[PDB]
């Protein structure tokens, strides 16, 4: 098939929908890592100042 | 001799292969293959109504 629409829809067709806590879990892992980079800010050299 | 070369003798394979000719590379789903097969050229929608 030459079409990128078949290719793309078959490729998005690979991964499924993860719902109702994996969304909030993505959000929680995201915010956790974020919180830890601002920890890394909290333990600063001149870089932050 | 055809059966000795090829063993498919079922309708649902007929319908999946219907899908597959109609929607090649696309995943056959049964109401899709069947609604395809039917609604295309026996629904009132298509035969516009003229």
């Amino acid at each position: 098939t030459t079409d990128p629409v078949r290719m793309y829809m078959r490729e998005m067709g690979t991964v499924e929908l993860l719902t109702r806590e994996g969304e909030i879990d993505i959000a929680k892992r995201i915010e956790d890592g974020i919180n830890q980079v601002q920890c890394s800010v909290a333990e600063y050299p001149e870089a932050i100042t | 001799e055809t059966l000795r070369v090829d063993p498919t003798n079922d309708r649902l394979s007929a319908l999946v292969e219907i899908y597959r000719m109609m929607r090649p590379g696309e995943p056959p789903t049964r109401e899709a293959a069947e609604s395809l097969f039917e609604n295309l050229f026996f629904s009132e929608d298509r035969y516009d109504l003229s």
